[PDB]
């Protein structure tokens, strides 16, 4: 075929890979931030249940 | 070939001048190879010169662009770096044939003038050390590894030791 099929096809997977490695470390991080603070969806741990709480009148009104 | 690239001096030869009434069995022999070899070869030859010419080919040289060098390029950006690179090692490969050229030069020099050598042979021998210490100064202490970014360091360090040398008055 030619050399500029070689050239620009190396140039394609080097922009690949070199996005590839930019993500890696971006999640890198991002995964430290949401485990050292709970900002973000993950690394969000479990707490009791609201809903299961009884609001109603007692039988003593300082409950 | 080209003898600008090639240059080689006109083989002025002596005229035969001879003393004695007697022969000399180099030229009747050079007679008789020429009848014999040079003739049916030059023959073959110009048949095979005529064939080329019925059908002729041609083929051309790949001039290559320039390109934005690694000193305009960004730390990290892959693909401006792998075009300078390449540019590099295309000029690298280069000028270890004109430094190929330069010592075929000398040594042609060296035989054509053979004894009396270092006389008048030194023009092609400067031209030769001239060269030499510019890869000295280019491509040396480097490695297998070398690079543009290599080469780049190399430089400015000596320009910095030139900087630090010019610095006194």
């Amino acid at each position: 075929d030619g050399p500029e099929k070689n050239y620009e096809k190396t140039l394609a997977i080097l922009q690949i890979e070199s996005e590839k490695a930019e993500l890696r470390l971006k999640e890198q991080e991002v995964r430290r931030l949401m485990r050292a603070r709970g900002d973000g969806p993950w690394y969000q741990f479990p707490t009791p249940e609201k809903e299961f709480i009884d609001h109603s009148p007692k039988a003593t009104p300082d409950n | 070939w080209d003898k600008d690239v090639y240059p080689e001096p006109p083989s002025r030869t002596p005229a035969p001048s001879p003393q004695t009434s007697l022969p000399n069995p180099i030229t009747y022999l050079t007679k008789a190879y020429d009848l014999v070899v040079d003739w049916p070869v030059t023959l073959v030859r110009e048949f095979i010169e005529r064939q080329h010419a019925k059908n002729r080919t041609y083929y051309y040289h790949r001039q290559y662009r320039r390109v934005p060098d690694i000193t305009e390029c960004k730390e990290g950006d892959v693909l401006c770096i792998y075009e300078a690179e390449m540019q590099w090692r295309r000029d690298f490969k280069v000028d270890q044939e004109i430094m190929n050229i330069i010592q075929e030069r000398l040594k042609a020099c060296q035989q054509r003038e053979g004894e009396n050598y270092q006389q008048n042979c030194a023009k092609e021998l400067e031209q030769f050390t001239k060269v030499t210490k510019a890869y000295q100064d280019r491509y040396l202490d480097l490695g297998a590894y070398y690079s543009a970014r290599k080469c780049l360091a190399k430089q400015k360090q000596r320009m910095l030791e030139e900087r630090k040398a010019a610095r006194q008055e």
